């Protein structure tokens, strides 16, 4: 944990130092900023990496599903006659949930590294109890 | 994040859920002025409490309100739960979930009343007592075992299998901390001191805390500390004295190995736990013995961990493994297994909303517990 | 603080020491035993093959 | 590649078609706790089956589902066909045809409700229930003689010469395995031993499995071990005592030949098979005597095929050769003899496919075996 | 004195504890073969007694 930290914390100082040799002086307030992020990951035996990648990726869709959202339902307010379902983000809200929220999937890691003699296999036992029919997105591959 | 608050007679220990050591801690004492006022003036405080009041013991008087694990003179505890949530941990109980912790089975209407104290006039969201030696697990690691916290103000064991809390076998004992430093009152006005008043009754636990191990073959010993003046140990008081202690060194603590000492005919700690390690199947034997794990204070003592193992490994079949786990973390292991358990997000629904009591009344703590 | 812990190394050397002494104890009865498990084995060997010749016969 | 899954009481055994040996065996214990669960977020099993619930007695209370071939309380013995088919052997029923093994005349109801429960949830393509002795005449290579299985829930004997199964001798009797280890219970209280408990009742059939074999003359190798001590064996509980068994070493077996002990008014096996065997024609009794087979477990007790041997030739006229097998591949010829019988091919149109059982209603076992 | 005190008898409890773990790995293995001993005479006992009882029949 130590060694992890410690590198991640020395490349943020790169990254200072970078915008030390770019330092500047005039006043910039207004930027357009360019973001490179993951793309979506679907391939062999993938572990607890791709799930937090997955996840990462695909806020960003939901941000993008939002604000799309936001400006057709302006448009076609301006046009209003009905709209069919508000807030095109819940079609992703159904498995935030299930990824984030109390008690879901990442918090039952959370827990499961506290909960004494952590074992892998009660792990699964565990998620199959609280999320399965209960929770609409949590099933098994055969 | 909700709270963390240890109930233990010795010293109230508060911090916040998931970190893993209490914010704050101070000995329990409450004190009151026993001399009139003589300098017009000074605005003197109607009562004091924790380090504040042990600051300036001279003109004090103290009380303990919490004897045996049973919270008495309720007045002055909830003082106690007022001083801590304010002043210490600082935040108002409004905006926070609050644990507390309890000795095995003290009275009945011990929790059906304090929760009504601390749940109706500070008003507080929810709250859930647990039981001292479940939690002394979890804050190991370890979930199976016996647990003997022996917390100042009572000893009991449990024992505990697979994750389970087999109730019959608890075995709680009374010889609490605070009575080894009542006797050891007695046996230091043999060597000719004298330490009559209460003042120095408290500093005489702090003497204890550093002059006090507890050693193997207890007659051999005794006979050695005897013959040869090797161990003779000095010590000051905040007086100018300086006191020298001989045998009553290692004869303060195995009062609790026997109890023929302090007169009480209820057999010494050993044999407790192994009695009831004794009162389970013929199959949790097994691993019981492998798993036994000091807790709470009082057991701060060097060597007691060793003597533990010959008195058990004596008494046990001589075929099982008996090696005892006895961290250095002692004396908070109550707090940080608490913290921990504050931190488990399915223990999230367990506790008792302003709803449920409102609508059941005050027994809903033994109901639901 | 350095009596206190030439005290500590007193008491850790001594623990270890008396550990060590039980261990030593210990060894030899086990030795003890390991012999007449032996000879209890290569008996019943011996005896085997008297039962087992006559069995033939 | 169909199936076959044991159903007698002691050890569902579960393999595969053809294979020699039984890919996966394990006691057919079904386990509840029976205490509070005391240490939040163990996410408790409801239930345990086989060794895993073997593994932590030391909280559950055992039901065995399957007394005296009869299977009772239908929930369980569904829970273990569950955890069977997905855990031990793990395939879907869906893609195998299975065949289950049943003592020869247990009640009318009981395969015909079974072939239900086991065809209709289970969904299962094809089953077909075959009588315990024919299957252990097969898995032995002999078509000719009397099958003594003794499987530990029930006892009985068949006469089968030359490939036919002669029905009206067939001499059931209910002096199960289970029940020598409860006599066991019964003898060992005397020795200053209790083991009231079901997990310490569990217990003592292993302690039964080494310590208990059949001894010739009963009445002088009785006094010969109360005169001398030669014998006097030890053995050690896990738990660290160790218990010195006496002559019941000897006395616990000959129940079984004997069954005054006990209190069950119905002769000792050796005179059930004589019986049996004179309940046949005056000319099939040249073969049977010759073709003795034991089977099933409860028969590994050294010395009992020697006992069985003289008590036998005593019975019958002395110029028959009363030669019995007894191979050592016994407690699984049950299961061998089904993989044999699943791997005949002419077998293929026996059993029952699903057409025939939804058009023409549960009888259909009965009617067609 | 006493910091010097403290350093022979921390070194003493260190060369004691490495004696006392070589006990412990030599005691386990006699221990093993103990078990082993055991087992082979409880064996041979076993064998010695069928071919007893295979004799008189
Ligand atoms: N240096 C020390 N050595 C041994 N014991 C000590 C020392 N300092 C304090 N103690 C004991 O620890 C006790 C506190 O234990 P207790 O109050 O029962 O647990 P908690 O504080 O968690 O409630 C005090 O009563 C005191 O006797
Ligand atoms: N070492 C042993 N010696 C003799 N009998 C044993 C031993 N171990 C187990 N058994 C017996 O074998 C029995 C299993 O037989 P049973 O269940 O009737 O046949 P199956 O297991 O094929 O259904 C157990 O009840 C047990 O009493
Ligand atoms: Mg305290
Ligand atoms: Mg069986």
């Amino acid at each position: 944990a130590l060694a992890k930290a410690v590198y991640e914390r020395m490349f943020n100082w790169m990254v200072t130092r970078i915008n030390a040799t770019l330092e500047t002086k005039q006043p910039r307030q207004y930027f357009i900023g360019v973001l490179d992020i993951a793309g979506f990951e679907i391939f062999d035996f993938n572990s607890f990496e791709q799930l937090c990648i997955n996840f990462t990726n695909e806020k960003l869709q939901q941000f993008f599903n939002h604000h799309m959202f936001v400006l057709e339902q302006e448009e076609y307010k301006k046009e209003g006659i009905e709209w069919e379902f508000i807030d095109f983000g819940m079609d992703l809200q159904a498995c935030i949930d299930l990824i984030e929220k109390p008690m879901g999937i990442m918090s039952i890691l959370e827990e499961e590294c506290m909960f004494p003699k952590a074992t892998d296999m009660t792990f699964k036992a565990k998620l199959f109890d609280n999320h399965l029919g209960k929770s609409s997105n949590f099933q098994k591959p055969r | 994040t909700a709270l963390v608050c240890d109930n233990g007679s010795g010293l109230v220990k508060a911090g916040f859920a998931g970190d893993d050591a209490p914010r704050a801690v101070f000995p329990s004492i409450v004190g009151r002025p026993r001399h009139q006022g003589v300098m017009v003036g000074m605005g003197q405080k109607d009562s004091y409490v924790g380090d504040e009041a042990q600051s300036k013991r001279g003109i004090l008087t103290l009380k303990y309100p919490i004897e045996h694990g049973i919270i008495t003179n309720w007045d002055d505890m909830e003082k106690i739960w007022h001083h801590t949530f304010y002043n210490e941990l600082r935040v108002a109980p409004e905006e926070h979930p609050t644990l507390l912790t309890e000795a095995p089975l003290n009275p009945k209407a011990n929790r059906e009343k304090m929760t009504q104290i601390m749940f109706e006039t500070f008003n507080v969201p929810a709250m859930y007592v647990a039981i001292q030696a479940v939690l002394s697990l979890y804050a190991s690691g370890r979930t199976t075992g016996i647990v003997l916290d022996s917390g100042d103000g009572v000893t009991h064991n449990v024992p505990i299998y697979e994750g389970y809390a087999l109730p019959h076998a608890i075995m709680r004992l009374d010889l609490a901390g605070r009575d080894l430093t009542d006797y050891l009152m007695k046996i230091l006005t043999e060597r000719g001191y004298s330490f009559v008043t209460t003042a120095e009754r408290e500093i005489v636990r702090d003497i204890k805390e550093k002059l006090c191990y507890v050693a193997l073959d207890f007659e051999n010993e005794m006979a050695t500390a005897a013959s040869s003046s090797s161990l003779e140990k000095s010590y000051e008081l905040p007086d100018g004295q300086v006191i020298t202690i001989g045998n009553e060194r290692f004869r303060c603590p195995e009062t609790l190995f026997q109890p023929s000492f302090i007169g009480m005919e209820s057999a010494g700690i050993h044999e407790t736990t192994y009695n009831s390690i004794m009162k389970c199947d013929i199959d949790i034997r097994k691993d019981l013995y492998a798993n036994n794990v000091m807790s709470g204070g009082t057991t701060m003592y060097p060597g007691i961990a060793d003597r533990m193992q010959k008195e058990i490994t004596a008494l046990a079949p001589s075929t099982m493994k008996i090696k005892i786990i006895a961290p250095p973390e002692r004396k908070y292991s109550v707090w940080i297994g608490g913290s921990i358990l504050a931190s488990l997000s399915t223990f999230q629904q367990m506790w008792i909303t302003k709803q449920e009591y409102d609508e059941a009344g005050p027994s809903i703590v033994h109901r639901k517990c | 603080e350095a009596e206190k812990a030439a005290d500590e190394s007193e008491r850790g050397m001594k623990v270890i020491e008396s550990r060590a002494q039980k261990d030593e104890e210990k060894m030899e009865i086990q030795e003890i035993q390991l012999k007449e498990a032996k000879h209890i084995a290569e008996d019943a060997d011996r005896k085997y093959e008297e039962v087992a010749r006559k069995l033939v016969i």
